[PDB]
RNA sequence: ACGAGACUCUGGCAUGCUAACUAGUUACGCGACCCCCGAGCGGUCGGCGUCCCCCAACUUCUUAGAGGGACAAGUGGCGUUCAGCCACCCGAGAUUGAGCAAUAACAGGUCUGUGAUGCCCUUAGAUGUCCGGGGCUGCACGCGCGCUACACUGACUGGCUCAGCGUGUGCCUACCCUACGCCGGCAGGCGCGGGUAACCCGUUGAACCCCAUUCGUGAUGGGGAUCGGGGAUUGCAAUUAUUCCCCAUGAACGAGGAAUUCCCAGUAAGUGCGGGUCAUAAGCUUGCGUUGAUUAAGUCCCUGCCCUUUGUACACACCGCCCGU
């Protein structure tokens, strides 16, 4: 099997369940009282979204890789209600995004490949695709 | 012309109409029955290419109104395939057969138009064709959906399935036929 | 304008007094159980996923804006 | 109060006048009594020999 | 279950027992949303029982922390309080003695006589807006 | 999304329609393409319709900003 | 002879043509590299976030030159059977949208665009210029274009995936677009490596919308005005708050009277993105794309327009004229 032939919005619950297994990359100090991006309200509902967050820019690098602040900060982005004037597009947090990409670093999950954006370790991918046989196997549409 | 008619989640086959003044307008096997309800684009070229769409398709159409929800498409054809599972669930019968025979139930047999009568233009009460009917009642229908769930708790594949579900038996309960009656009622009171 | 006193909990006789009745509806959705109990939603909603776990009522569709749900078969 | 509901077809379409084009006269048949032509307006789209519902037949609503 | 812990007064402030925990701890002055959706997180509280639920036993440490913020690892920048030209007070304040603060302040500028006073002693825009159409209600 | 989901409708079927003449018989279009007609159109013939132009005055392509009377 | 039409640009579609490392290539060679990553012991398969030189194969998509194509042509009705209309297989069925625009005028705006200018005013205590700080924005009021909502088809939170016009640095002049690594919650900062551009921004991996949790008819978390404290940016100067961030106060508003505007097809309507102003920057305007209806194929009923017949005591022409205590 592959990632291209999985539902992508359970892979990255799916994942969110391994970083939990490992749980030692890292968790910041701050995740307690930070927003994920300059345009929400409030920070999100489910305290341990470092897993999940961390699920989407590990997986997002496995289909558009040589990522890096940027491309993962563009992803992360939605309105921004200015309220009386119309919303628009407002990228998501810059260190918020870093720090996934560092914790990674630690596990030996994505390395900085050539021309300076992140990619993936050949025994990086093996993890990816690796989970990708548990869900395919236990989902069919 | 597939191996069968089928939504793939209900039949369209065995939906009968109960005028001989509906058919070649209330469109359900027009030469097929499509199996998911969404456009091609093609229609509203003519003045009766507009009666070769199937009537879900349309009422999928007239769901978007009022501002806000206005050009959200496939927001309501999630909204019209779960309303039949509700319909379904209810009274049992395809729910083709509740909306044909509820999207009838609704279409006024008479109008008050506008005309000379007594010097001033009166109002002379007149007849409705075919397609005013089909057309007066599948918008007059969302406008009874969309007042209900404006400020109810309830689901709108609730209250679009409750208030069609009524018209199919339609006893002076649903907005649409408590409408379709006092179209006709003022009406007979001028000529 | 009036109240309706959706109640944020249960007693113990509400409770049965839901047990025996709904899952002989063939309509059993979020919103009929506020419309017959006075009730909120998300009581109703974990209500009906207190009632689900038990297996008396099924399952037709779980969508996020609504949910459906049937009689268990009596008869 | 008898009730007679006639069903009926147009056979060709007159004119479409009488507030500000809203209406249409024809002079519809019955269909299944090959019986009084009576000539009523209509409003709204009107096909080519068409089917008609209608309520009280004794009319005739022409160019008053 | 039982109503334990419904309907219920702190720091002078009505709490709404019906609602959820996180929103009804934002019915007092001085607390929004987010500040009540962190001091939650830092006394381990699950945020899906309802204000009838846990007893005065949880709460007591709420109203001690909510009071004094620094002491906890809160970031100082959630603080609507910080470095004021009183004594430098870094903390989150709560019900009417924060509008005291407010009434202090703005008398700070009609003490003194400033420019942003001089127009709250009249009432109109201070934040240097027009009056043109708006300022009528 | 939906303009994707338009193409690959189309491309898929029109790929078929293709493939059937360089190596199969002409009447395998015919059984296939008359089929395809008589169900939807657009599965073999591509929407023409696109977006036209945006005029001064009007947000859009034919509407306006309203007019103001003394 | 003018205006119309004719013409220019634009959109459609041409599996045909000359072509493309600054485009596709992608179909392939599988020349390799990687995961048992699965039916598959394994290969062939599926995938690649990949890697190539041209001694691969080209041009469907990408671009733009010549082409080509549609013309009441084919058929049938209706027509004085001329002009033409209605319908239909064919297909772009003559139908995309604009640019362009005559005669005679208006005491329509502009001397505040101009070294284009008549006359008058004034020219040293300047109505010339330059500099400083202010004002053009001030509040009992009434007005005209507009963004925001009033919520559950909704809002909060997470995942998800798609776009098209352009634009971007040394100019008689002062600063452009921005990847990528680290610091900072964020607004921002510091080394830095590209671009005078189909080359790196940018395979522009935008939003409403698609799938999950929370809220539960309650001024509620809808709404985001007002006010206080804080934190950064551009600049000779931010105070009468340039902007932007953070905490916090949480009002008016329960779908809106009389009136009245805009629209008939990828149009209405929703959402987002460019350009313009721009050292600081849009609630405005000029453009682009995405989501995608209901209601019409008609009439002069209202406000108005073109031609002809008739009427007039009107001619700066009904905003006319004109009568008597």
């Amino acid at each position: 099997v592959t990632v291209k032939d999985v539902n992508q919005q359970e892979f990255v619950r799916a994942l969110a369940a391994f970083l939990k297994k490992s749980g030692k990359l890292k968790v910041p100090e701050w995740v307690d009282t930070v927003k994920l991006a300059k345009h929400k309200e409030l920070a999100p509902y489910d305290e341990n979204w470092f897993y999940t967050r961390a699920a989407s820019t590990a997986r997002h690098l496995y289909l558009r890789g040589g990522a890096g602040v940027g491309s993962m900060t563009k992803i992360y982005g939605g309105r921004q209600r200015n309220g009386v004037m119309p919303s628009h597009f407002s990228r998501g947090s810059k260190s918020v995004a870093r720090r996934v990409l560092q914790a990674l670093e630690g596990l030996k999950m994505v390395e900085k490949d050539q021309d300076w954006g992140r990619k993936l370790t050949p025994q990086g991918q093996r993890d990816l695709d690796r989970i990708a046989g548990q869900v395919a196997a236990a989902k069919k549409k | 012309t597939p191996d069968i008619k089928l939504f793939g989640k209900w039949s369209t086959d065995d939906v009968q109409i109960n005028d001989i003044s509906l058919q070649d307008y209330i469109a359900v096997k027009e030469k097929y029955a499509k199996y998911l309800p969404h456009s091609a684009g093609r229609y509203a070229a003519k003045r009766f290419r507009k009666a070769q769409c199937p009537i879900v398709e349309r009422l999928t159409n007239s769901m978007m109104m009022h501002g806000r929800n206005n050009g959200k498409k496939l927001m309501t054809v999630r909204i019209v395939k779960h309303a039949f599972e509700i319909i379904h669930l209810l009274t049992g019968e395809n729910p083709l057969q509740v909306l044909v025979n509820a999207i009838i139930n609704s279409g006024p047999r008479e109008d008050s138009t506008r005309i000379g009568r007594a010097g001033t233009v009166r109002r002379q009460a007149v007849d409705v064709s075919p397609l005013r009917r089909v057309n007066q009642a599948i918008w007059l229908l969302c406008t009874g959906a969309r007042e209900a769930a404006f400020r109810n708790i309830k689901t709108i594949a609730e209250c679009l399935a409750d208030e069609l579900i009524n018209a199919a038996k339609g006893s002076s309960n649903s907005y649409a036929i408590k409408k379709k009656d006092e179209l006709e009622r003022v009406a007979k009171s001028n000529r | 304008r009036d109240k309706l006193n959706n109640l944020v909990l249960f007693d113990k006789a509400t409770y049965d007094k839901l047990c025996k009745e709904v899952p002989n509806y063939k309509l059993i959705t979020p919103a009929v159980v506020s419309e017959r109990l006075k009730i909120r939603g998300s009581l109703a909603r974990a209500a009906l996923q207190e009632l689900l776990s038990k297996g008396l009522i099924k399952l037709v569709s779980k969508h996020r804006a609504q949910v459906i749900y049937t009689r268990n078969t009596k008869g | 109060r008898v009730q007679p509901i006639k069903l009926a077809r147009v056979t060709k379409v007159l004119g479409r006048t009488g507030s500000q084009g809203q209406c249409t006269q024809v002079r519809v048949e019955f269909m299944d009594d090959t019986s009084r032509s009576i000539i009523r307006n209509v409003k709204g789209p009107v096909r080519e020999g068409d089917v008609l519902t209608l309520l009280e037949s004794e009319r005739e609503a022409r160019r008053l | 279950p039982e109503k334990f812990q419904h309907i219920l007064r702190v720091l002078n402030t009505n709490i709404d027992g019906r609602r959820k925990i996180a929103f009804a701890i934002t019915a007092i002055k001085g607390v929004g949303r987010r500040y009540a959706h962190v001091v939650l997180r830092k006394a381990d509280i699950d945020l899906t029982k309802r204000a009838g639920e846990l007893t005065e036993d949880e709460v007591e440490r709420v109203i001690t922390i909510m009071q004094n913020p620094r002491q906890y690892k809160i970031p100082d920048w959630f603080l609507n309080r910080q470095k004021d030209v009183k004594d430098g007070k870094y903390s989150q304040v709560l019900a009417n003695g924060l509008d005291n603060k407010l009434r202090e302040d703005l008398e700070r500028l009609k003490k003194i006589r400033a420019h942003r006073g001089l127009r709250h002693f009249w009432g109109l825009r201070v934040r240097g807006q027009h009056t043109k159409t708006t300022g009528r209600r | 999304h939906v303009a994707q989901i338009y193409a690959i409708r189309q491309s898929i079927s029109k790929a078929l329609v293709a493939y059937y003449q360089k190596y199969v018989d002409e009447a395998s279009k015919k059984e296939i393409k008359d089929i395809l007609i008589q169900y939807d159109r657009t599965l073999l013939v591509a929407d023409p319709r696109r977006c036209e132009s945006k005029k001064f005055g009007g947000p859009g392509a034919r509407a306006r900003y309203q007019k103001s009377y003394r």
